[PDB]
């Protein structure tokens, strides 16, 4: 029944210090919780890094230490790397339980920042004979894996039936996230320009298509 | 080296019972304790249940929210661990995996997913992304239930420049795409089709991509 907390994302950057820490709600994190620390890689590739608060598990680098800091368990990088750049979890041991925490980000600036990738697409012919419509932007190779997605309708900001997806890794280490405008087939035909705008480090990226071509 | 492989998820309805395996081999492991985390988008990882593997006996712990509706068991002789779910309801769904503990979590498998829902099985929809140096085209897999869905470009042929993104779930029905890129002097002079399998409908789509 405890609950455990962490912070939910955290930056550095290529040979800092970082220490990422767990909370119970039960009170102080102690050495009888037994803290345990978990990365988690893209594709649900897992690594023990610290058992019993401050135990590092063989083949885990150096440069991962466990503690307890005030009343706190705590993960620390002593030299982040941006192999580094992953999710962390903590979980502790009540006696006859275990408890995982929601997991920090850590985000390790050690690539180039890069731009998205930006493509649209119309609704395909065979779609729209069942009376919908789906236009599809995707958004590749960008870093940070952070961005905003905004459509337009005949120049008009769209507020309905967007969905966009959380960024995720991609195999080269940078970030995709797609985003779909949902529509009925008739209205896809009442109207002519759509657009897609990917806002990422402060800069927009658009692309937009007429029903023209 | 080690190797451990989950198995036995799939759709299953709210009240059900659905039983995983977990098949490990490698060393002797009656050091460590297997145990069942489970991930969902909302908790992350969440604990479910753990069992020493001792020859001599077991110790088997349990989350308080599957305590009298899940059990974990083992096998020896066939180098397995298991969870019997039982009385299952939507929190239940998620990626379960099992974990080789001893101090840390030392091995891990890939997962299987476990859907609790009353939901139809539908198969998807596949339509092509086309174009309204080089050029992306794309592939829609639209409204399938439950997940996974696996997609290839020419029968795995094609792998660079491939991105397949997240699913989006809107009324019991997901939605993904991929895409790919391509030069511009390859396509549509030579053909691109995205494959698309959705194993709990046993479906699979081939998808032709041109120009239009």
């Amino acid at each position: 029944q405890a609950v455990v907390t962490q912070e939910s994302a955290l930056t550095t950057s290529p040979g800092e210090t970082v220490t990422l820490t767990c909370r119970s709600s039960t009170g102080a994190v102690t050495t009888s919780n037994y803290a345990n620390w978990v990365q988690e890689k893209p594709d649900h590739l897992f690594t023990g890094l610290i058992g019993g608060t401050n135990n590092r598990a063989p083949g885990v680098p150096a440069r991962f230490s466990g503690s307890l800091i005030g009343d706190k368990a705590a993960l620390t990088i002593t030299g982040a790397q941006t192999d580094d750049e992953a999710i962390y979890f903590c979980a502790l041991w009540y006696s006859n339980h275990l408890v995982f925490g929601g997991g920090t980000k850590l985000t390790v600036l050690g690539q180039p920042k890069s731009s998205p990738s930006v493509t649209l697409f119309p609704p395909s012919s065979e779609e729209l004979e069942t009376n919908k419509a789906t236009l599809v932007c995707t958004i590749t190779d960008f870093y940070p894996g952070v961005v905003t997605v905004d459509w337009k309708v005949d120049g008009t900001p769209v507020t309905q039936g967007m969905e966009t997806t959380q960024p995720s890794k991609q195999s080269n280490n940078k970030y995709m996230a797609s985003s779909y405008l949902t529509l009925t087939a008739r209205a896809w035909e009442r109207h002519s320009s759509y657009s897609c705008q990917v806002t990422h480090e402060g800069h927009t990226v658009e692309k937009s298509l007429s029903r023209a071509d | 080296e080690v190797k451990l492989e989950e198995s036995g998820g799939g759709l299953v309805q709210p009240g059900g019972s659905m039983k995983l395996s977990c098949v490990a081999s490698g060393f002797s492991f009656t050091n460590y304790w297997m145990n069942w985390v489970r991930q969902s988008p909302e908790k992350g990882l969440e604990w479910v249940a753990e069992i020493s593997l001792k020859s001599s006996n077991y110790v088997t712990y349990y989350a308080e929210s599957v305590k009298g509706r899940f059990t974990i068991s083992s096998d020896k002789s066939k180098r397995s661990v298991y969870l019997q779910m039982n009385n299952l309801r939507a929190e239940d769904t998620g990626i379960y995996f099992c974990s080789l503990w001893q101090t840390w979590f030392a091995y891990w498998g890939q997962g299987t997913l476990v859907t609790v829902s009353s939901a139809k099985t539908t198969p998807p929809s596949v339509y092509p992304l086309a174009p309204g140096s080089m050029v992306t085209l794309g592939c829609l897999v639209k409204g399938y239930f439950p997940e996974p869905v696996t997609v290839t470009w020419n029968s795995g042929s094609l792998s660079s420049g491939v991105h397949t993104f997240p699913a989006v779930l809107q009324s019991d029905l997901y939605t993904l795409s991929s895409s790919v890129t391509v030069p511009s002097s390859t396509w549509p002079s030579e053909t691109v089709t995205c494959n698309v399998a959705h194993p709990a409908s046993s479906t699979k789509v081939d998808k032709k991509i041109v120009p239009r």
